[PDB]
């Protein structure tokens, strides 16, 4: 993951990290996070900044190091590379072309695979997948079930 | 005492029962239609109980899926709810 | 000793929008 | 592009078995008479 | 064995379901009051 | 009776789940739309 990135991408991520790391100590503080955001224009809460750092920080000590900042960017663009691959194979799966996955359309997949399952288990599959509750799985949800590991 | 001895020899039981049929039939002590009704009811029940064994298993295999398709989804929405709770917390509480 | 069972669900959870990542994607286009 | 269509079914291969994996854990806590003894 | 489960499966779920209705409603009502501030 | 009460409990839960699934989605869509404005 981290070693898969090119040296030019790491240098670009180092430049982005160095802009956030105003002190240059290798760790991102809560005050530095607000200072970057204040230059942009928005004024968030300090409690949100600590919560935002804690989600990003793996150990959650309140400081974000450079390898943590490199890991999130590597994971994000790996998803977008997958997202480019998902949408082309989604069009192949979507034989109707409407962008909505019907239950009968999904049942044609395991016939090509040989896996046998009941019809109402497919109904369980689409209800867990569906979020808006329309009964048909859309394209943006198909990314959600694929990118999540 | 014959029954315990016969347990070690399952194929020997069938020959004795078949021999038992012939002795009864020669002296007219076995009605075939009355015998067949006992056999047909037993084998239909045996077929039904195997289906019942499937019926209990087919029910229980899909019963626990329904109870687990709900508890997994009941926590996924609650995980979403906790994500929604951060920004509504910053909003002030209504009077009523 | 008693401990939580900690059963992993089927669909991995999503994450909230990270603002420091949202700030990074914005300036990249101008840079 | 052929691997893209297959990797989705490969991704779906794990999720389908996990659906049936959810059955046996609930069944195990039910089929035990020990747990029924707790309910009593 | 199943009848004890029918009470037991629901008691764990309905208590969560009873918990589920209030937590969505308070998020529903507070956001519905925001719409009055919108216009 | 087991097979009918097995199927209808699946049908009853799906009818209750559909109401649950639509109301939480609207709450997500309402408040996130304010993030783009600010
Ligand atoms: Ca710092
Ligand atoms: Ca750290
Ligand atoms: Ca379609
Ligand atoms: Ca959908």
């Amino acid at each position: 993951m981290a070693d898969q990135l090119t040296e030019e991408q790491i240098a670009e991520f180092k430049e982005a990290f160095s802009l956030f790391d105003k002190d240059g100590d290798g760790t991102i503080t809560t005050k530095e996070l607000g200072t970057v955001m204040r230059s942009l224009g928005q004024n968030p809460t300090e409690a949100e900044l600590q919560d935002m750092i804690n989600e990003v920080d793996a150990d959650g000590n309140g400081t974000i190091d450079f390898p943590e900042f490199l890991t999130m960017m590597a994971r994000k663009m790996k998803d977008t590379d997958s997202e480019e691959e998902i949408r082309e194979a989604f069009r192949v799966f979507d034989k109707d072309g409407n962008g909505y996955i019907s239950a009968a359309e999904l049942r044609h997949v395991m016939t090509n695979l040989g896996e046998k399952l009941t019809d109402e288990e497919v109904d369980e599959m689409i209800r867990e997948a569906d979020i808006d509750g329309d009964g048909q799985v859309n394209y943006e949800e198909f990314v959600q079930m694929m990118t999540a590991k | 005492d014959l029954r315990e001895v016969l347990s070690e020899y399952p194929q020997a039981q069938t020959i004795m029962e078949e021999k038992g049929r012939e002795i009864l039939l020669k002296m007219n002590k076995l009605d075939v239609n009355a015998e067949a009704a006992e056999i047909a009811l037993q084998e239909a029940t045996e077929s039904r109980l195997r289906g019942l064994d499937q019926q209990l298993d087919d029910l229980q295999t899909k019963f626990a899926r329904l109870l687990a398709e709900l508890e997994s989804s009941a926590l996924k929405i609650a995980y979403r709810i906790e994500r929604l709770e951060w920004q509504t917390r910053e909003w002030p509480m209504p009077e009523d | 000793k008693p401990k939580e069972e900690k059963s992993v669900l089927i669909l991995p959870p999503r994450a909230g929008t990270p603002k420091l990542f949202n700030a990074a994607l914005a300036m990249t286009g101008k840079m | 592009a052929s691997t893209n269509s297959a990797i989705i079914n490969d991704r779906l291969q794990e999720l389908v078995k996990l659906f049936k994996e959810r059955t046996e854990k609930v069944k195990e806590k039910l089929i035990d008479p020990d747990v029924t003894s707790d309910e009593e | 064995t199943l009848y004890t489960r029918f009470g037991r499966l629901l008691a764990e779920y309905t208590g969560a379901q009873q918990k589920l209705k209030q937590r969505i409603t308070v998020l529903e009502t507070k956001m519905k009051q925001n719409n009055e501030d919108d216009y």
